[PDB]
C-alpha cells in the first residue's frame, strides 16, 4: 500500500482527516469518484472521520488503524522526531500556500516587494534547514 | 494551428491532426486513410486493460498536452475515462507531460504510461525493444490533415492524396520510414 488506491481497493481501514481540512475541501470539490467516494466514506456515521485537530488523529494513528490525511511538512517534522511512526505512500497532492491577504488591502504591493526580497536572497533555505532538520531513522 | 486557420493567416497547416467531432466545425479534414485509436504503453521491468488502469494509480500515467484524449475523457459519461481526466487535471498538471518527449523520458527512467494514438505506441515498441504495445484499440477515429474551412484548394488536395491512395504509394512510403 502506497497510495490511497489500495484503500480504494479495499475499504476497512476507517481513514479521514482534520475537520476544516484543505484536503477534505479538496475531495468534495474534486469530481474524480475515487476522492468522492472517499468522501463519502468519511461522511458517513455523522462525519466521525474528522478531528477537531492534529493530535488526537496522529495519537489515534498509532493505535487505531487510521489512514490520516495531512500535509507533507507535518509528516517530515513528525518521522524526524519519532522513529515509531513512517509514512506511507508519495505525495497523493500538491498545493501551493500563500500569505493570507485581506481583499483590496493596500499592502499587498510592499509585502510583495518584501517576500521578493527573500527569495532573491535565498534565507527560506535556512529557515527550512533550521526547524525540519532531524536525525533520520535507522 | 485552429486559430491561424480561423484567421486564414496561415494557408496550409500539415501538422498531423486526428478528426474529432467538435473541430469539423471550424476546419476542413481530409479523408482517412490510416485507422488510429487511444492505446496504452507499458514499461517493463527487466495492467490489461483501460479499466484495469482506473481502479488504481500506483503507476503513473498521463498524456500529452492540448490533445484529444483529454476533451473525449470530459465529454465521456462512463467511469474509466473521466477518472482519466480528473488524474490528468488533478496534482497540478504533473501527470501530464508538456511534450512528448517528456513522457518518453518518464518511460524511460521509471514505469510511466501514456494515453496517445497507436501509432506512437508501435513507433516507440518498433524503436525501443524494452515496451510493446498493450492489447489492441481502444477506439477509433478519422485521420485527416489541417486545411482553411471552405477552402476550395482543400478539394485538390483531397483529389491529389485520393489518387496517390488507389496506387498505394503512401503504404511503402510509410514502410521506409517503418524501418
Amino acid at each position: 500500500i502506497d497510495s490511497a488506491d489500495d484503500l480504494a481497493k479495499q475499504t476497512k481501514i476507517e481513514y479521514g482527516a482534520v475537520r476544516d481540512g484543505s484536503t477534505m475541501t479538496f475531495f468534495k470539490k474534486s469530481k474524480i469518484s475515487t476522492y468522492e467516494k472517499m468522501w463519502a466514506f468519511m461522511s458517513s456515521r455523522q462525519q466521525s472521520a474528522l478531528v477537531k485537530n492534529s493530535d488526537e488523529g496522529i495519537q489515534r494513528v498509532l493505535t487505531t488503524d487510521y489512514a490520516l490525511l495531512m500535509e507533507s511538512t507535518s509528516i517530515e517534522y513528525v518521522t524526524q522526531r519519532n522513529c515509531n511512526l513512517t509514512q506511507i505512500g508519495g505525495l497523493i497532492d500538491s498545493k501551493g500556500y500563500g500569505v493570507g491577504t485581506p481583499i483590496g488591502s493596500p499592502y499587498r504591493d510592499k509585502i510583495t516587494i518584501a517576500i521578493l526580497q527573500l527569495q532573491e536572497e535565498g534565507k527560506l533555505h535556512m529557515m527550512k534547514e533550521k526547524w525540519w532538520r532531524g536525525n533520520g531513522c535507522p | 494551428m485552429v486559430k491561424e486557420l480561423i484567421d486564414h493567416r496561415a494557408d496550409l497547416a500539415v501538422a498531423p491532426l486526428t478528426i474529432t467531432y467538435v473541430r469539423e466545425k471550424v476546419i476542413d479534414f481530409s479523408k482517412p486513410f490510416m485507422t488510429l485509436g487511444i492505446s496504452i504503453l507499458y514499461r517493463k521491468p527487466n495492467i490489461d486493460s483501460a479499466d484495469d488502469l482506473a481502479k488504481q494509480t500506483k503507476i503513473e500515467y498521463g498524456a500529452v498536452r492540448d490533445g484529444s484524449t483529454m476533451t473525449f475523457f470530459k465529454k465521456s459519461k462512463i467511469s474509466t475515462y473521466e477518472k482519466m481526466w480528473a488524474f490528468m487535471s488533478s496534482r497540478q498538471q504533473s501527470a501530464l507531460v508538456k511534450n512528448s518527449d517528456e513522457g518518453i523520458q518518464r518511460v524511460l527512467t521509471t514505469d510511466y504510461a501514456l494515453l496517445m494514438e497507436s501509432t506512437s505506441i508501435e513507433y516507440v515498441t518498433q524503436r525501443n525493444c524494452n515496451l510493446t504495445q498493450i492489447g489492441g484499440l481502444i477506439d477509433s477515429k478519422g485521420y485527416g490533415v489541417g486545411t482553411p474551412i471552405g477552402s476550395p484548394y482543400r478539394d485538390k488536395i483531397t483529389i491529389a492524396i485520393l489518387q496517390l491512395q488507389e496506387e498505394g504509394k503512401l503504404h511503402m512510403m510509410k514502410e521506409k520510414w517503418w524501418r
